[PDB]
């Protein structure tokens, strides 16, 4: 199955309003060689993901498991709605190297944020309209 | 920079990833789905080689979550730089009930610990503390 | 030089010590007291966070007497360099009785154990150790 | 270089050992013949004292073979830079049966480790993880 | 508090008001408000006083559970005899493998062990290394 | 110590080195590796160390056959010592590269010799047979 990655980057660098040039100093690549990746013509090994995911701001794991989610689902929820699983990325990281009930229950900072956000879904709450305690103490208990 | 070198043995193998840039280690996650017994044990293959860096070996340390929440510990852990086999996480299930690891798990973390390659000389000192 | 920064997080914690300059690691007290179940666990609080020196992570590594004494194993044991939460200890006692762990009982010890913090980078070369196939010389 | 020292308390003392010159750890042979009992413990004694290069600790780590096959943690598995006694192996048999320990049998390795010995310096500021808050 | 303590141990190690203030750093007129109790003690402070005296912070800390205890510190009275012993089961902890996998705390076990001398009247520099290392062995059980 | 002389004596004629170039190497004498050889002057523990690397060979195998001289005051290693050469570097790759033996080897000199008695009793030579064929008797007697 496909991996997607060449779409994935030119969502994910127009998400961060970036040109192709702009990009292109941070990763090193050429801009053509960055066309060409988000074309399609040529592919992106794990270490031009590695390469992309700094110079995009982006853990390069995320990166992965969005190609992931294509894979499995044929679209990707994450990318879809990007914002709020980046706003919401933000209150897990700072809760898990900052409070000892999440770095001693913790599994995958992804996997929660998708569950984190799919309990806001599950009440239709809105994030950004949430505080960083308030999603802290659902998520201690998603964590027992 | 310092590099740590891998590679794929199969289709099933996971890139190992940190969250941020001061992690101790590198994630390591299953490659199969298995069940490790109540009060046993099991070695979770990751279907990856390694070549570490100069040096340092590789200590294959546990995951706080996965410690805590399911009374599993890390035994082994101790990667030779000259290993190039499948890297293996040894684990053992101290705990009542079976444990089933998905694929994709992260089982533990591959930290590059420094250490000193030192040569041996054996001495017929009785050596004594200097407290 | 190198500085290990802590912070009490209560009135419980205990200032982390050594009894010598070269020992290994700083001493960890529990802040509280509590029973770790027999063949079961327990996640000691030491009430304190910690900011670790540069190039080295921090271990929870066990004691040797209440080890071999009392049959307790140091679970977990990997603190980030980036943790500033309250750094537990996890206990694995091993023994069918409990165990008994008072307020200020030193239960394990913290060493800065040098690392490399190092770049991942993918192959597609099949990696072999030179070490066989020719033999001694 | 930096050079490892031990010397034999006793005759059943073997010498620490390594296949090639990269390996982690030196084996550590028991003295003498004991049984770790079922879901017990053992202290293995192997009549020897070490010293230590500079800018390291001994740690008392296990070796794959006896941990996989035989249910074997390695407790403890700190020895101080200034530690002069026996050096002793604490080993943890969970497995449901008894394991035979015989004279000259591997049962760890010492490895090297180097640590840094710092300034312990306690702040009145409650610490923040100082990076990622504002989103990628 | 812990400015009663200082001045007691700088006395008992033969320490001048001029000598500690270079090896600590400390002005001798912040030791002196220390020593006297008009200037508190912060506890980042008495790494740097132990330091400087030759002994271990954590058992200046230890004195302190005395005071906190009892009103005085009986281990700061008769420090001569904590000292001279605490060189003991510090070289049996570092020497002797039956202490060295059995201790807990080699303040407490060298209190305790006092006070096994105390109990039966034998004097400190009257007992020697070998006999004290045997009585620990059975205390550690 | 029991037998290292004719250890060392032996070990330098198999990898056909001189007493010079192996003085040259170790940094002893000639007449002290002389005297080693022989028999007049003993070998101390760390004297194996740097015969070992002068040599080639972990000082460690060079333990392991004096112990077979204490033993049966003789050496079967020693005495067929380019099969176990032969032998020892099929287990080294195997083990460094292998995890079903990485993870189940306890001693490589001993797994040596109990795939030597294996070929012995199959009669099988060792210099005719294939890494990949050892690789499963490797594996055969790490259950
Ligand atoms: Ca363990």
């Amino acid at each position: 199955l496909p991996t997607h990655y060449g779409t994935i980057i030119k969502t994910l660098r127009k998400y961060m309003k970036l040109t192709q040039s702009k990009l292109s100093e941070r990763t090193g690549f050429s801009q053509n060689t960055i066309s060409n990746h988000e074309n399609g013509n040529r592919n992106i090994g794990v270490n031009e993901i590695e390469i992309y995911g700094k110079g995009l701001g982006i853990p390069s794991y995320i990166l992965h498991r969005i190609s992931d989610e294509f894979k499995e689902k044929g679209y990707s929820p994450t990318l879809n709605d990007f914002g709020k699983f980046d706003k919401m990325y933000s209150y897990v990281n700072k809760a898990y190297y900052n409070d000892g009930d999440i770095y001693y229950s913790s599994y995958d900072l992804y996997d929660e944020t998708i569950k984190l956000l799919e309990l806001l879904k599950e009440s239709k709450i809105n994030v950004n309209d949430i505080d960083y305690d308030y999603v802290l103490k659902l998520y201690k208990q998603i964590l027992s | 920079k310092s590099v740590l070198r891998f590679k794929k043995l199969t289709e099933h193998a996971f890139t190992p990833s940190k969250g941020s840039k001061f992690a101790a280690g590198f994630d390591l996650c299953s490659a199969y789905d298995l069940v490790i017994p109540a009060v046993g044990k099991a070695l979770v293959k990751t279907d990856i080689q390694v070549e570490l860096p100069e040096g340092c070996y590789g200590r294959i340390a546990p995951r706080s979550g996965l410690s805590w929440k399911h009374h599993i510990d890390v035994g082994a852990g101790v990667i030779d730089r000259d290993y190039r086999g499948n890297v293996g996480v040894v684990l053992f299930n101290h705990a009542k009930t079976d444990y089933e690891v998905k694929k994709g798990d992260r089982v533990a973390q591959l930290i590059c610990e420094k250490i000193i390659y030192p040569e041996i000389q054996e001495v017929e000192e009785l050596m004594e503390t200097e407290r």
